[PDB]
RNA sequence: AAAGGCCUGAUUUUAUGCAGGCCACCAUCGAAAGGGAAUCCGGUUAAGAUUCCGGAACCUGGAUAUGGAUUCUUCACGGU
RNA sequence: UCAAUGAAGCGGAGCUGGAAUUCAUUUUCCACGUUCUAGCAUUCAAGGUCCCAUUCGGGGCUGAUCCGGGUUGAAGACAU
């Protein structure tokens, strides 16, 4: 048998993401003396479409306290994010929508987005469009802090950690469907190269696990084991309960 | 003086740039500087064995003044002076006849360790010296017990350039007189008794004793703070 | 003639000194460069026996070398030919980790 | 005790005197004699039809010359050949395998007396 | 990664010094349609021409001197 | 081991203001120049101070607390 089709995907031969567009890493500014110890105030000069991002850029400017430039740095935009808004950030920044504040500093229930797993990755958390973190625990003793999570996981996460106050922009950013094949070709065409997603039944049996048969049937179980290893686990990953949800 | 005028800089955050202070604590010191320096610091953060950190268990700057003074009068006599040492010697052997003791006895600094150690176990060597930085420090691990063992006076003696400059080389990582003059036994006799009181003594104990373990800035405070509250 | 001693000792290896010394220089071989002269000889007794005599001319190398076995270089271990040589994994190298240095 | 005082946490090369080249024998020993001179440079003038009805009205001649044969080294070359100052070299690649160079000269020498000195036209 | 290339003063080949010192940057290649310093016309050969001839242009780099400017209120002036 | 950084301010010990009953003594106690605005913040900083002989220039110290020279954080004998 050949190599399955996401087998190949591993490889990155192909598959690339078509960065030609991507404005930068869109990430949070790096921790430093001055959000350290109190905050600091950027602008955000203007706005820009990312490229194969639902959320806007909130491009801010920050004045390098070092040497005279003016350390250029991306943000993801939240809700009421706006050009010419300065924006406050580090321990001691005031809370207000469209700051980053450490986490330990923002009080018990607050919408946050674009949250740092561990301080110093830039932000890694819901930064999709329309998705945010809810604060619903802390616990200052072990500097931990217990957030609600988008996919409804319950982490706990230094209260070092820092996230911009707002919710990322772009809400509903799926509500209206693609409506047309083409619709999502140019929506993949900018951000993957993983469309179209062709049936493996449909497959000659050398091209998928599923393929063949002179009926156009899955043939063997759809759930496989965690425990399979590559090129068989394709199709209902350990699917701990298949069918309808809430039932 | 209306012309010098006083507009104090607010550096404080996010004022204005903020002045050059010294950045020592954060050089990217070169990856050698770095792996040399940490070895220093693992040295002491293990439990360090009992024959090590026999070592920096060392003698007094004022009595090491001494010991390199007595040594400097016992400096060897370097192939320099020789040169006219043998040109003496020659011409007295040849048309003076007489022997090969045309010249005194030599009394010189024995050195290099193999050559220190004969002098041990044969127990002629009167005073050793050990340099307590030598790499690998293997070399002179044994040293201790086998002075201590069969009573050579012995003394750990920090920094191997004053051992190289009293024998006119560069290092030698050991040093030791075998022959003293009657005027400078005297002072030799001091000497051995009062380091004698350093080690000698007190070898038993440091065969047990353990060493190593010196927690670091941050650690060592931290676990006085738990220390201070409990 | 203290190379006779140092030998005695470098045979208890184990020993709670080396043991010591050991966890020294794993520390400090690693962040060093794979290869790099070695300034002199860590082991001046074996070094006068195994042909090195402190003399100008010689020089002494240190390598780190991955320990473990060689595995097969096909790719997805996918060996074609009879099932006598199926196996990828604990196949051993002819030298030892020695030659490799 | 007293430490000094650094600005840089990045740590570049610190500089150092350099040596220049002392060498105990020049590697080739001698300066090789020049390469191309006057008459290296130089090979033929060429009299084609073309050449021939070319001279007199263009007061330009051809000159062979060697693949290597530079605009800078013509130029002089043939200034300190002929005795003559040029205007300005013109050159091309002969699909022969040849260096054509189409030398055009001032107003005061007229390539008829430099021509008819070489022993041709 | 210990990756320096320009700073400039010693007196117009001038220290290869802190000295009016600096990003902390990281080799190079990859487009004969991507971007690009500047040309056109007329004539002209058996075949070449925005390339040859003639004429008129422009640019780059270099050294470089006159006019004009400005300046005793030291480095311009008109206009809301 | 992981991550980051131009490895920039870490820890400790402080100073100032605060409410406390050792009254202030780190026997407490928290913060150590910015929150109406698409401005600017760059010259080993100005000042103040000391020294030189200072020519018509320079050089030290506070300004800008000091000690530790562990870059910081996580984790940790797990994991790899």
């Amino acid at each position: 048998g050949r190599v399955i089709r996401n087998q190949r995907k591993g490889a990155g031969s192909i598959f690339t993401s078509h960065t030609r567009l991507r404005q930068g890493a869109a990430k949070l500014r790096t921790l430093d003396y001055a959000e350290r110890h109190g905050y600091i105030r950027g602008i955000v000069k203007q706005i820009v479409h990312d490229s194969g991002r639902g959320a806007p850029l909130a491009k801010v400017v920050f004045r390098d306290p070092y040497k005279y430039r003016l350390r250029e740095e991306i943000f993801i935009a939240n809700e009421g994010v706006h050009t010419g808004q300065f924006i406050y950030a580090g321990k001691k920044a005031s809370l207000n929508v469209g700051n980053v504040l450490p986490l330990g500093s923002v009080p018990e229930g607050t919408i946050v987005s674009n949250v740092e797993e561990k301080p110093g990755d830039r932000g890694a958390l819901a930064r999709a469009s329309g998705n945010y973190v809810i604060i619903i625990g802390h616990n200052p003793d072990e500097n931990k802090t217990r957030v609600r999570l988008p996919s409804g996981a319950k982490k706990v996460i230094s209260s070092d950690a820092r996230g911009v106050i707002g919710v990322i922009a772009g809400g509903g950013r799926v509500d209206k469907p693609l409506l047309k094949a083409g619709r999502a070709f140019h929506k993949y065409r900018l951000k993957r190269n993983s469309w179209p997603k062709t049936r493996g039944v449909a497959m000659n049996p050398v091209d998928h696990p599923h393929g063949g048969g002179n009926h156009q049937h899955i043939g063997k179980a759809s759930t496989i084991s965690r425990g399979a290893v590559s090129g068989q686990k394709a199709g209902l990953i350990a699917a701990r309960r298949t069918g309808l949800l809430r039932g | 003086n209306p012309l010098t005028h006083s507009t104090p800089k607010n550096f404080g955050i996010g004022q204005a740039v903020q002045p050059k202070r010294n950045l020592s604590r954060y050089v990217k010191w070169p990856e050698y500087v770095r792996v040399q320096r940490q070895k220093k610091i693992l040295s002491i953060r293990l439990k360090v064995p009992p024959t090590i950190a026999q070592f920096q268990y060392t003698l007094d700057r004022n009595t090491a003044a001494e010991t390199f003074k007595l040594f400097n009068k016992y400096r060897p006599e370097t192939a320099a002076e020789k040169k006219e040492r043998l040109t003496k010697e020659a011409a007295a052997v040849a048309e003076g006849k007489s022997k090969q003791d045309a010249s005194p006895k030599p009394y010189a600094v024995k050195y290099g360790l193999n050559h220190v150690v004969a002098l041990i176990e044969n127990k002629k060597a009167k005073l050793v010296l050990i340099a307590n930085d030598v790499d690998p420090i293997e070399l002179v691990v044994f040293l201790p017990a086998l002075c201590k063992k069969m009573g050579v006076p012995y003394a750990i003696v920090k920094g191997k350039a004053r051992l190289g400059t009293l024998v006119n080389q560069k290092t030698s990582a050991v040093a030791a007189l075998t022959e003293v003059r009657a005027e400078d036994e005297a002072a030799l006799a001091k000497l051995v008794s009062t380091i004698d009181a350093n080690f000698a003594d007190k070898y038993d104990e440091v065969k047990k004793h353990w060493g190593g373990g010196i927690l670091g800035n941050k650690a060592q405070a931290k676990m006085d703070k738990r220390a201070k509250n409990s | 003639g203290a190379y006779k001693y140092l030998e005695e000792l470098q045979r208890k290896k184990q020993s709670d000194v080396l043991r010591f010394l050991q966890r020294v220089r794993v520390w400090e071989y690693r962040q060093k460069n794979v290869i790099h002269r070695a300034a002199r000889p860590t082991r001046p007794d074996k070094a006068r026996r195994l042909g090195y005599k402190a003399k100008q001319g010689f020089v002494i190398y240190r390598v780190r070398v991955r320990r473990g076995n060689r595995k097969r270089p096909v790719p997805k271990g996918a060996t074609y030919g009879k099932p006598t040589n199926q196996g990828v994994n604990e196949l051993k190298y002819q030298r030892s980790l020695r030659a490799t240095a | 005790k007293a430490l000094k005082v650094r600005t840089s946490a990045t740590f570049r090369l610190p500089k150092t005197l350099k040596l220049a080249r002392a060498p105990k024998y020049a590697s080739k020993a001698v300066p090789h004699y020049n390469r191309l001179d006057s008459y290296k440079v130089i090979e033929q003038p060429i009299t084609s039809e073309t050449a021939m009805k070319k001279v007199e009205d263009g007061n330009i001649l051809v000159f062979q010359v060697s693949m290597k044969a530079n605009k800078y080294q013509i130029k002089k070359a043939v200034k300190e050949l002929y005795e003559v100052d040029v205007l300005k070299v013109n050159t091309l690649v002969r699909p022969n395998g040849t260096k054509k160079a189409y030398v055009r000269l001032t107003a005061d020498y007229d390539a008829l007396d430099i021509a008819n000195r070489i022993g041709y036209i």
